[PDB]
């Protein structure tokens, strides 16, 4: 009925989608063989999203998991929840990509693209009324970003209705894994902000001071970073799986955050994360998720706001609760600090009310706010993009793969106007 | 005369019904104290370091 067609792409997408996809699945009570063993009979009843059916009670997810090394998914196979994937699905090249995103853009990705256009246009037309689909990447890799781009583009000038969403995991960057991840980053923005609109910041150093400083762990993994990924990502979709007092489907987000075609650059949160050792001594009610979900030290970006603007705000909230104390504190934020929100909007902040609580839980809450706070993310990522291209440096491998040169200054310059068109946002 | 003492216990049998539904609403608003009430059990905490990479 509103169907969901989940995208992934690269090392990055099939380690994140095989643990989002332990979260759904033990939220709908699905054991690691396929059928159902849950409770309530609410867990039954919108399950189409994400699943479809087989025989014998059966479900298996609308996923596509794509990749261009056949490595990445041997550890996708055999996890916990590895069997239930159907084994069409599973997109795979032979030779890598090498850190280089124009190897995966013209080259490899190029003719890997065909056969997935051929797999993604087999799970839309069984949707009954599609809502859209939903990408999780990395713009620091190969695959994801180079191919992965590819693979939005030949979906929103075929689809171009429907919504496309971006779970993006942009380079962190203080420290980061690949020394040329900036030609792969920078190069997939520009191509990103015409076919999306709606994405997100997912940076993995804002993934590190939460489960060290806050969740107060000793050996954290990656692990416990694609637990932190996924409980977002739930939480933006639990209002069209599960029945509330005002619901907000995934259209209704874009509707009251992005009021520019280029402003769609949003960073999440997740508010109740306490230590086990100090989870006795916390209070534990509403103003205590709407407390810790607004701190910039809870933020899945690593850039602040008190250096930008909230230029629009939104927040889901799950669990059967009060109206007023939900309707009190999102006013009491916004009335204190006049300087962080911007003049010419009025009422910045969405309010959904879910009813079922995530696992484990009673109450939780989940943001997403659009801001001028991440054009810092971007002015960050242009100037070592220019450190290194004035001087040519890694240039051979790029340009000898059959890209122009001329083809770098626009992606260097014109994407450079959304960095200026943000700023004209600090004025009215 | 009559008139008027059966008015006077009308208005008193009113007044016990709604002391008998004053006790129940007591006992509503104790009960809906317990839901905004958060409370995060073994399951939640369970979920972390299940993955070894
Ligand atoms: N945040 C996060 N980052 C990951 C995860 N898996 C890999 N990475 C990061 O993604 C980068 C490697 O991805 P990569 O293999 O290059 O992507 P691909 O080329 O598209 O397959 C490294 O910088 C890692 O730090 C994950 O589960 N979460």
């Amino acid at each position: 009925m509103r169907e969901i067609v989940h995208l992934q792409a690269g090392q990055c997408g099939n380690q994140i989608g095989a643990k989002f996809w332990e979260v759904i699945s033990d939220e709908h009570g699905i054991d690691p063989t396929g059928t159902y063993h849950g409770d309530s009979d609410l867990q039954l009843e919108r399950i189409n999203v994400y699943y479809n059916e087989a025989t014998g009670g059966k479900y298996v997810p609308r996923a596509v998991l794509v990749d261009l090394e056949p490595g990445t998914m041997d550890s996708v196979r055999s996890g916990p929840f590895g069997q239930i994937f159907r084994p069409d699905n599973f997109v795979f090249g032979q030779s890598g990509a090498g850190n280089n995103w124009a190897k995966g853009h013209y080259t490899e990705g190029a003719e890997l693209v065909d056969s997935v256009l051929d797999v993604v246009r087999k799970e839309a037309e069984s949707c009954d009324c599609l809502q859209g689909f939903q990408l999780t990447h990395s713009l620091g890799g190969g695959t994801g970003s180079g191919m992965g781009t590819l693979l939005i583009s030949k979906i929103r000038e075929e689809y171009p209705d429907r919504i496309m969403n971006t779970f993006s995991v942009v380079p962190s960057p203080k420290v980061s894994d690949t020394v040329v991840e900036p030609y792969n980053a920078t190069l997939s923005v520009h191509q990103l902000v015409e076919n999306t609109d709606e994405t997100y910041c997912i940076d993995n150093e804002a993934l590190y001071d939460i489960c060290f400083r806050t969740l107060k762990l000793t050996t954290p993994t990656y692990g416990d970073l694609n637990h932190l990924v996924s409980a977002t990502m739930s939480g933006v979709t639990t209002c069209l799986r599960f029945p509330g007092q005002l619901n907000a489907d995934l259209r209704k987000l874009a509707v009251n955050m992005v009021p520019f075609p280029r402003l769609h650059f949003f960073m999440p949160g997740f508010a109740p994360l306490t230590s086990r050792g100090s989870q006795q001594y916390r209070a534990l009610t509403v103003p205590e998720l709407t407390q810790q979900m607004f701190d910039a030290k809870n933020m899945m970006a690593a850039c602040d706001p008190r250096h930008g603007r909230y230029l629009t705000v939104a927040a889901v909230f799950r669990g059967r609760m009060s109206m007023k104390e939900v309707d009190e504190q999102m006013l009491n934020v916004q009335n204190k600090n006049s300087s962080y929100f911007v003049e010419w909007i009025p009422n910045n902040v969405k309010t959904a009310v879910c009813d079922i609580p995530p696992r484990g839980l009673k109450m939780s809450a989940t943001f997403i706010g659009n801001s001028t706070a991440i054009q810092e993310l971007f002015k960050r990522i242009s100037e070592q993009f220019t450190a290194m291209f004035r001087r040519k440096a890694f240039l051979h491998w790029y340009t000898g793969e059959g890209m122009d040169e001329m083809e770098f200054t626009e992606a260097e310059s014109n994407m450079n106007d959304l960095v200026s068109e943000y700023q004209q946002y600090q004025d009215a | 005369q009559q008139q008027q003492r059966l008015q006077r216990g009308l208005r008193r049998a009113l007044d016990c019904s709604n002391l008998s539904l004053a006790r129940e609403q007591l006992l509503q608003k104790k009960h809906m104290k317990e839901l905004c009430t958060n409370h995060a059990t073994e399951d939640y905490f369970t979920q972390f370091n299940t993955g070894s990479r």
